[PDB]
């Protein structure tokens, strides 16, 4: 987990 | 005069989301990130694997070249930068002191700097040789989304969800420049062109903006592409015809005219958001990477 491939 | 890029290779390999390809800057190779926690390695020309960097603790939001192709760095939600041999695979250095994710980090030209922004609202600036953090700013009041070095190092640009751009300069760590644009929309992507002279900013409206740095007022403005919740990478294309490449939160590249700001192409074939693109130093060759749904690279040519 990324948070650059996580929704805002 | 429009492009025509079509697709050439799709490359896959992550288990997770991919968070952020780039070109060596010598042209040979494609590095892309991953929420999976690895770092993987292809060739520019023909998407061929080449190998898989691994070590951070927790997923991957960026990864970034120094200027000979021979190191890596990558921000990592383990709150740490790691920097490696590209050609040993080894981790030759772990940067700490971020308290919150790293999200973005970049060399500078001389590659002795390596710049970073985070969760923790603050930008850092690190010594390559040692991995000592040389200094802190106090960058912003949200979660630094980009930063970027330009030509010639001198300055830094940081982008954060709090709505600004901010110009640093490098060596004293002081604010030269804030843009502001009325309702601060949160800033989600910066970079200098490669000139040095305008700065390119992504804001979730769905909107990109052309600024010029030394007067501080928005030249262009690119619309038409879907962009409210992530914070996808934009590119100048020079090899060829001048456009502004993006990824969509519908799934599509856009490039643009840079002057006429008219969509000249849209390119299909990812399944999720496409969160990153790179353009290639010599070729007419995008890079395209995309979130969980689809957790591939694709490679996309050219003729201008």
């Amino acid at each position: 987990g990324s948070m650059r491939t996580e929704p805002r | 005069v429009k492009p025509n890029y079509a697709l050439k290779f799709t490359l896959a390999g992550h288990t997770k989301a991919v968070s952020s390809v780039k070109f060596s800057p010598n042209g040979e190779w494609l590095a892309s990130s991953s929420a999976d926690k690895l770092i993987k390695i292809w060739g520019a020309y023909d998407g061929k694997f080449e190998k898989t960097i691994s070590g951070h603790k927790l997923g991957i939001s960026d990864v970034a070249w120094s200027s000979d192709s021979n190191l890596l760095v990558s921000a990592s939600d383990d709150k740490t930068l790691k920097i490696w041999d590209v050609s040993s695979g080894k981790c030759l250095k772990t940067l700490k002191g971020h308290s919150n994710y790293v999200f973005c980090c970049n060399f500078n030209p001389q590659s002795n700097l390596i710049v970073s922004g985070s969760f923790d609202e603050s930008v850092r600036i690190w010594d390559v040789k040692t991995g000592k953090c040389l200094k802190t700013l106090p960058a912003h009041s949200d979660p630094v989304s980009a930063v970027h070095f330009n030509r010639d190092g001198s300055l830094i640009v940081s982008s954060s969800y709090d709505g600004l751009c901010r110009i640093w300069d490098t060596a004293s760590g002081q604010c030269l420049k804030t843009l502001i644009d009325d309702d601060n929309p949160p800033v989600s992507f910066v970079k200098f062109s490669p000139n040095g002279k305008y700065i390119l900013a992504a804001t979730l409206d769905n909107t990109l903006k052309l600024w010029d740095y030394s007067k501080g007022k928005c030249l262009k403005t690119y619309t038409g592409h879907k962009n409210e919740k992530y914070c996808i990478f934009a590119n100048f294309s020079v090899t060829g015809g001048k456009w502004i490449v993006s990824g969509s939160e519908d799934n599509l590249v856009y490039i643009w005219n840079l002057q006429t700001k008219e969509i000249v192409q849209k390119l299909q074939g990812h399944t999720d958001v496409v969160i990153s693109t790179a353009c290639h130093p010599t070729e007419n060759i995008i890079a395209s990477a995309a979130l969980e749904n689809d957790k591939t690279i694709k490679l996309w040519k050219s003729d201008c």
